[PDB]
């Protein structure tokens, strides 16, 4: 709680400087500060909140993988450092995905009674318990696994009964969620079909779009295809 | 390449 | 003293993983670490701190023009947010300066009995001022100007005598003196001048060296040419 | 532009 003596429109003001300046692990804590201050997070806020996590733990996760390639090939060399230093980034994004699953849980989540709101945040905590997935060996390698199904499993629920197919937060959600299937579950069909489905229900419904609102949902839907490209 | 996700 | 129960030799292949990771902040702790084994540095180990932190207080001066241009442009809006977190900044950056000065004080510096490494510290000292002479406003701001000068100074003397005119480390000390002068001193025609001379001398030395020296030497000249293009 | 400057 170092950010609690500060206020919370000032947290969220810093957060913005912090976006500007690209000092992401800043911007995090701001906005962790923000968070914990007990109130709702607006639309925009809660995007402060993922955009400033989301280049946290992005900068972690690319540091496991080129450390986990060259501890691969090591293992294919001798010494102790390269499975050391691996293990040290690993614990630092696992701290970081338990903060933000602890900020879901404490209590962000619950209070979410808006279908925006609520689809957003359990997007997230299925996006964190996939991001302990990629590195999770032991114990609780399925456990982890299936918080993060069930959470966009949920998600999914409420999208489709509360959003229209060109929502970005649904799009979004399918993106992560065919993401999920392909690289976690080790379901590519199921991904493929997840993401060819989204964006045929969302082509669909682009008519009703103004042209800001087409160009935020055609952003998401070209990921989508990129994705399927990749995949087939 | 990796595949794409969103915030 | 966080690194102080970890080998040298480990501390330094941390290091070089940290690089691969672009984990610049690991990196300069581990290569800490290793200067304060108390043992002399090699010329690969000196290139590895200084990469560590350039990159490390390279963010920071990024984060610190991006947040300083805010705040004059917010002067020219109200409330305290900018300036504080500029100054947060600020101070950051000011330590990590602090930090580098004090390894080069005890005791890179006053064990450095060759060249190379005592033109490498000595400009680094320069270098660690000169990113100090760039936030500085109050009491000694002159007095840190000329701390960046004199240290420069001392290397160009020992470079000039010791080193031919193609080495890389008297040519980045060149072309750093240079922007000393050109960017804190309000001295353009001294920073004209200095890169000029350093050319052209250069130039008239590159006969000697081998292609892989040549290489080495004309990056750098090059630089030396962007930085005179800019400035005439 | 910045200038340029080395490590
Ligand atoms: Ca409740
Ligand atoms: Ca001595
Ligand atoms: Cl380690
Ligand atoms: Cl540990
Ligand atoms: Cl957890
Ligand atoms: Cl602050
Ligand atoms: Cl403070
Ligand atoms: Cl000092
Ligand atoms: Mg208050
Ligand atoms: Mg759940
Ligand atoms: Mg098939
Ligand atoms: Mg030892
Ligand atoms: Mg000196
Ligand atoms: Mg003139
Ligand atoms: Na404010
Ligand atoms: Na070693």
């Amino acid at each position: 709680g170092a950010m609690g003596s500060m206020e919370r429109a000032s947290l969220i003001q810093k957060a913005k400087l912090a976006e500007q300046a690209e000092r992401y692990e800043d911007m995090a804590a701001f906005m962790k500060g923000a968070v914990e201050k007990g109130e709702e997070l607006s639309c925009e806020e809660r995007n402060l909140l993922s955009v400033a996590y989301k280049n946290v733990v992005g900068g972690q996760r690319a540091a496991w993988r080129v450390l986990s390639s060259i501890e691969q090939k090591s293992n294919e060399e001798k010494g102790p450092e390269v499975r050391e230093y691996r293990e040290k980034v690993e614990t630092e994004l696992q701290g970081v995905c338990d903060t933000v699953l602890g900020l879901l849980d404490s209590h962000l989540i619950k209070e979410a009674g808006d279908a925006e709101s609520r689809v957003f945040y359990l997007k997230m905590k299925g996006d964190y318990y996939r991001y302990l997935a990629e590195v999770a060996t032991g114990d609780d390698k399925k456990r982890i696994i299936d918080s993060a199904r069930s959470a966009y499993q949920e998600a999914m629920d409420i999208s489709k009964k509360e959003m229209p197919p060109t929502n970005p937060i649904r799009l979004g959600l399918a993106l992560n969620f065919s993401v999920f299937h392909y690289e976690i579950a080790n379901s590519p069909e199921e991904a493929i079909s997840l993401a060819k489905t989204t964006f045929d229900e969302a082509m669909a419904d682009l008519h009703t779009l103004s042209e800001d609102s087409y160009k935020d949902s055609t952003l998401i839907m070209q990921l989508l295809r990129d994705n399927l490209t990749l995949w087939t | 390449i990796r595949c794409s996700s969103v915030s």
